RNA sequence: CUAACACGUGCGCGAGUCGGGGGCUACGAAAGCCGCCGUGGCGCAAUGAAGGUGAAGGCCGGCGGCGCGCCGCCGGCCGAG
RNA sequence: GUCCUGACGUGCGAAUCGGUCGUCCGACCUGGGUAUAGGGGCGAAAGACUAAUCGAACCAUCUAGUAGCUGGUUCCCUCCAA
RNA sequence: UCAACCUAUUCUCAAACUUUAAAUGGGUAAGAAGCCCGGCUCGCUGGUGUGGAGCCGGGCGUGGAAUGCGAGUGCCUAGUGGGCCACUUUUGGUAAGCAGAACUGGCGCUGCGGGAUGAACCGAACGCCGGGUUAAGGCGCCCGAUGCCGACGCUCAUCAGACC
RNA sequence: GCUCAGGGAGGACAGAAACCUCCCGUGGAGCAGAAGGGCAAAAGCUCGCUUGAUCUUGAUUUUCAGUACGAAUACAGACCGUGAAAGCGGGGCCUCACGAUCCUUCUGACCUUUUGGGUUUUAAGCAGGAGGUGUCAGAAAAGUUACCACAGGGAUAACUGGCUUGUGGCGGCCAAGCGUUCAUAGCGACGUCGCUUUUUGAUCCUUCGAUGUCGGCUCUUCCUAUCAUUGUGAAGCAGAAUUCACCAAGCGUUGGAUUGUUCACCCACUAAUAGGGAACGUGAGCUGGGUUUAGACCGUCGUGAGACAGGUUAGUUUUACCCUACU
RNA sequence: GUCUACGGCCAUACCACCCUGAACGCGCCCGAUCUCGUCUGAUCUCGGAAGCUAAGCAGGGUCGGGCCUGGUUAGUACUUGGAUGGGAGACCGCCUGGGAAUACCGGGUGCUGUAGGCUU
């Protein structure tokens, strides 16, 4: 026969998006003609962002995008989310930003084009530049969501600051044993 | 074993080195009016018998001997309580033991 | 038996709840039943406000 | 089952040599550590201050910490399916630099003073080390004799 | 199999029965075969054994599929960068080993070869003992004509 | 099957979100609408047992203060690793 | 109701039949009326009897009592697999 | 004289003795996170802009053993927690198809050729087929194959012998 | 600051052993304990001074899930001890000497709450010890059932059968000796190698949705390790008798008294009164004397229900018409 | 060549006995008022210089014991891996590799850092 063990043998990683969406998959049937027809691997990392999970492609906020725009270099470059860009309320001043995203929240696009800016959808994008050039491809913080803090090393166990599963923060709701180091032991 | 009944030694509330009259804690009288006590009484009352466990495997013939350290400078006197390895014997300041004698 | 991570909770379902659950399906025809006896009620006092005082 | 005790099973691991007993001698306390030395783990019955663990007898590390008598050193021990980078703290005297670094680093400024030579005169030197290749084509001179004859000496049952 | 063993084997780029791998010799490598030595039959081969496992079933790694070199572009493509072009001067690194004999040999894929005609003597003892497995020296250039 | 929780996934809106309880207008006990019906839940802030407290700093000028080059405070500037 | 530990032992019978047996004027046998009710009755005492049920009747309900213990657990193909 | 003694000698041992002391094996290393310079900071250490550590700034690529190969990481999670056998090491036991361990491989979860028969042995691991060739084991007949003009000996059994 | 166990040589009573001195003395002593390591101007012995066996936050090791408690290791912040000083010391030279929540007690601060406000007792808190779970990661806990039950288990006993053969039984080998003489007619010590599964053990693989668990009676067949009979070899075989051996299981191997008996012993005949196997052959063949239900009495034990490889008495033995086998 | 003071590695330095030590040293030595400490100026401390290599110590010697380090023992014993090898077993042989220790016989007997003398 042969020894080689078939435990790893299937890559995991998507080759369709999940979602049955139908402008999507319009968006998934042009970038897969850009990325298979094209040398630039912007197209390949942005069909592999469409094909993400929700979770996967978290909302970028307007203010991570004024700073990221505003560091220094790129100047008049377009800015690329594939999630959605969502307005930030504890920013006052707003560039003129020329963002490109799937779907960008109402206050946002009021407060972009207030500020003189332009929102594209991604055909557009494909039109405006083909192989992507001119592009600032950024993502929001994925592991910004409240259930990372639930994740890693379980509370209980030195040095781990993980917040544990409990039905009601209080005074009563798992402060004592393990907590405390009168009530038994802490950790 | 044998503890002499002055300690020199350390006086939280004074910072410093500060000598103590040592004696022996000793359990105070348990009150009526503790919560867990007029709770377990409360609970007692009526019918049902005993409620709590009552302990009856005890299993170990020692205590874990504790002393009052009191300081012995006169405004300050805080107390701590130092309790040190077990024994079954205990003394406090009897009989400075010398070597070379008869018997 | 709980299994690795996860909320300890204690739901309270230890009586007998099964004799004793209000389900909600007259919902609709409560509300039409009071909203015909507020009509009721409004037209039958004549001029004076639908709110009562 | 057996015992856990801490010092179990170690009646030839932490005694000292034979006639070499008595007093540690002062070397050992005169070396000095910088932090990332790589050093050896030797336990000794002489001192029982800051007695590194049975498990850690002949295991090699890094240092990460240095105190005043003692150092910190990040080994790897091995438990049951996977291997923990642990942090010990072993007193001075158990303790020796490995020269698996030391042979590493002459070769290494060997490597770098005949590359910083022979760059402005243009050869090229050779600064991988092959392996031990086989045997090269060679003579022998059987000059005079002819070879001597064996064979093998018949059983006598010496016993 | 022992899982040491089983190891080297996967180092040596045999994995199913009666494949075959060039290997050059030195100190490493004697010791690596050394410890497979009960599951494999290793010689010297001659300049016809290289030429017969080259043209008869030498087939080439691009892109980690299995291409039979059918025309020297295929061998040039993937190991022009270290200057051999055709089967022949992929022949000579192979015979003389060269200086990029790794690169080659692991673009030559682990030879698959058939069952031997006539028959192996005896395959769980060593070749000394009137067996098959072991250190055959020159003695593989009447095997390997037999089993391709 | 109902409830609770966790995680993954699709969908709408997005620092907000949700009318489920109430009200207004055959299939329809559906559907729509409310917005000064967001009361409220969850979220946007944690920590402490509790009293409670509650999430950048620097540079410039003026007044060892002496054996607060630090500066206590004022006016300007950069300004969020 | 002794013994045959006979018959029968899917019987005539969920305890019957045959021969042999005990007692047969007294603590005798028996009909009907009445009393005692389940953790109770009643017992010349065997834990017997209490409607073919007795070291705690029967009927309904709680009730689908619980069970770390047995039994079972319904279509195909492909992949990974202790 | 016979003794202890004492001094060199001699015979036999040791799981819980040892001067010596293998094989197998256990860590670490085989560079870019490394080297070599220039310089600032420190309340630590300080005869000593000492020692150490941290920060800047620059220059070095022959990628510094062989061999093989794309890797790292994060959730949620069923089932399992009665095991057994074998080469070797080995404990109790007289011994066991007995009980108890170590390494590795199997069986269990697994077919298929061989060992007549067989969970574990030997070979060998499987999609459905055609051709060729083998492995272990075989070739009087059952039964594919010795129906070779096979080679060299030993062996008579009134209980022959015949394959892990 | 000193050197220890032990030994040698001296010395009034003095000795085998009191005490004084000299010399050898690598640990053969001591360090609390069990052992292992460790140790000689110390870790031992004797002094002097003492309370680092104290207050405090972190990290790490150890068993480990890489979690607790315990125990330990480097630090760090004071407050000290000692030494002239370097330093050493936050318990015992190292390896064990020990305990969660809840509850109670004590200690601590010009502390927090005590509920509309204030004061004051009380109570609740916060941190640090203690009271303890020895089944030691931590319930509060006496028996009996033969009147017994239920869920299960062949994971686990009592049968047979299996692997093994200690023990039982049986047979070799070597030859010190018995056999007046003589190792070997007939035996055989000290040793030693086996065979059998008719004893007992050992094991627990099969059976717990049941394989009917003692004997006897009846009945067939089988083995040979042969008591007799047929034929032979050996004798310390004169005869008669008897011992040992070979081929050999064809044909026999009984009647009874006692006992439930298997066994055992005895009476009598005998040619001989040999041994055994077939699920310790054989209960849908019988018997039920025994053990092995429920009723009872006795002894001992137990306060008692009741228990007794202790005795004794009474105590249901079911079904063939199927297939196979045989007649 | 050599010594003292401080040493490092800790016997190629130890131990027993014998011989030789010029100069500086190191010593032994002479004392006890003061410092100090004892039964005792033996020790420790303190003040010295009449004498002596006698001892220490230094260098050297012994068909010396020891130690160190080679040969032999020996490719022996053992041993990773392998066979449908042998043997009733015990154990043994073989292939692929790795490879010890006594007895016995030779060689060696301190090297050396920092500071300061001596050999006018
Ligand atoms: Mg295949
Ligand atoms: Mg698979
Ligand atoms: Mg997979
Ligand atoms: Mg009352
Ligand atoms: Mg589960
Ligand atoms: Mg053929
Ligand atoms: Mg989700
Ligand atoms: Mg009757
Ligand atoms: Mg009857
Ligand atoms: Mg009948
Ligand atoms: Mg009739
Ligand atoms: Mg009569
Ligand atoms: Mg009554
Ligand atoms: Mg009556
Ligand atoms: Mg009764
Ligand atoms: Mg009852
Ligand atoms: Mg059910
Ligand atoms: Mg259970
Ligand atoms: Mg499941
Ligand atoms: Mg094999
Ligand atoms: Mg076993
Ligand atoms: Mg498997
Ligand atoms: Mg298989
Ligand atoms: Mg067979
Ligand atoms: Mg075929
Ligand atoms: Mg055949
Ligand atoms: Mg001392
Ligand atoms: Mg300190
Ligand atoms: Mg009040
Ligand atoms: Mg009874
Ligand atoms: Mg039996
Ligand atoms: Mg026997
Ligand atoms: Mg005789
Ligand atoms: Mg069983
Ligand atoms: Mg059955
Ligand atoms: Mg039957
Ligand atoms: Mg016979
Ligand atoms: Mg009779
Ligand atoms: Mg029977
Ligand atoms: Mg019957
Ligand atoms: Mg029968
Ligand atoms: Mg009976
Ligand atoms: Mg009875
Ligand atoms: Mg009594
Ligand atoms: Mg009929
Ligand atoms: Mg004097
Ligand atoms: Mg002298
Ligand atoms: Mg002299
Ligand atoms: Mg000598
Ligand atoms: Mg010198
Ligand atoms: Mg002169
Ligand atoms: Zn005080």
């Amino acid at each position: 026969g042969v020894d080689i063990r078939h435990n790893k043998d299937r890559k995991v990683r998507r080759k369709e998006p999940k979602s049955q969406d139908i402008y999507l998959r319009l968006l998934v049937k042009l970038y897969r003609f850009l990325a298979r027809r094209t040398n630039s691997t912007f197209n390949q990392v942005v069909l592999k962002r469409l094909f993400m999970s929700r979770t996967n492609r978290p909302p970028l906020s307007l203010s991570r995008m004024i700073r990221k725009m505003k560091l220094p270099g790129r100047e008049n470059k377009t800015a690329v989310v594939v999630g959605t860009v969502t307005d930030d309320v504890r920013v006052q001043e707003v560039p003129k930003l020329k963002v490109c995203a799937l779907r960008v929240t109402s206050r946002a696009r009021s407060r972009i084009l207030k500020a003189g800016g332009k929102i594209l959808t991604f055909d557009q994008l494909a039109l405006d530049s083909p192989k992507g050039r001119g592009t600032v491809l950024l993502s929001g913080p994925r592991k910004g969501r409240e259930v990372y803090r639930h994740f890693g090393k379980a509370p209980g166990t030195p040095h781990s600051h993980t917040k544990p599963y409990v039905r009601s923060k209080g005074r009563k709701f798992e402060r004592a044993r393990g907590r405390r180091a009168s009530r038994g032991y802490k950790n | 074993v044998n503890v002499p009944k002055t300690r020199r030694t350390f006086c939280k509330k004074c910072g410093k080195h500060q000598p103590h009259k040592v004696t022996q804690y000793k359990k105070g009288k348990d009150s009526l009016y503790a919560q867990g006590k007029r709770r377990y009484d409360r609970k007692q009352s009526g019918y049902g018998g005993q409620t709590k466990p009552i302990f009856r495997k005890k299993a170990k013939t020692t205590k874990k001997i504790v002393l009052r350290l009191e300081c012995v400078e006169p405004n300050c006197r805080s107390k701590r309580m130092l309790a040190i390895k077990r024994c079954k014997h205990f003394e406090l300041g009897g009989d400075k033991k010398r070597k070379g004698q008869v018997i | 038996a709980p299994s690795r991570n996860g909320m300890i909770l204690k739901p309270h379902f230890h009586k007998d709840w099964q004799r004793r659950v209000a389900t909600w399906f007259n919902q609709p025809a409560r509300k039409i039943r009071r909203r015909k006896a507020r009509q009721a009620r409004a037209r039958r006092i004549a001029p004076r406000p639908a709110a009562g005082p | 089952t057996n015992t856990k005790g801490k010092r179990r099973g170690t009646r030839y691991m932490f005694s000292r040599p034979f006639r070499k007993h008595g007093v540690v001698p002062l070397a050992t306390y005169m070396r000095i550590y910088k932090k990332g030395d790589i050093v050896d783990i030797k336990g000794m019955g002489t001192v029982q201050k800051g007695m590194p663990h049975k498990c850690y007898h002949g295991k090699t590390g890094r240092v990460y910490n240095v105190t005043q008598h003692a150092v910190g050193i990040v080994v790897n021990k091995q438990v049951k399916g996977k291997i923990l980078a642990k942090r010990i703290n072993v007193r001075i005297e158990h303790i020796k630099h490995s020269k698996s670094r030391d042979s590493f680093l002459k070769r290494v400024k060997e490597n770098d003073q005949k590359k910083k030579e022979a760059k402005e005169k243009g050869t090229w030197v050779q600064l991988k080390r092959q392996p031990a290749p086989p045997r090269e084509a060679h003579f022998v001179r059987t000059n005079g004799k002819e070879p001597e004859l064996l064979e093998p000496i018949p059983y006598e049952f010496m016993a | 199999v022992s899982p040491k063993v089983r190891k080297v084997l996967q180092l040596l780029r045999l994995r199913q029965i009666f494949n075959g791998t060039f290997v050059k010799l030195n100190k490493a490598s004697i010791n690596m075969l050394r410890i497979v030595e009960p599951y494999i039959a290793w010689g010297y081969p001659n300049l016809k054994s290289v030429n017969e496992l080259i043209y008869k079933r030498g087939y080439g790694k691009i892109n980690k599929k299995r291409i039979a070199l059918t025309d020297n572009t295929l061998i040039a493509r993937s190991l022009g960068k270290y200057n051999i072009i055709c089967m022949e001067d992929l022949i000579h690194e192979i015979y003389t080993v060269g200086k990029h004999f790794k690169e080659a040999n692991n673009f030559l894929w682990p030879f698959k070869l058939s069952s031997p005609r006539g028959g192996m003597k005896k395959k769980t003892t060593h070749f000394v003992e009137g067996g098959d497995a072991g250190n055959r020296e020159d003695q593989i250039n009447r095997l390997i004509r037999r089993m391709n």
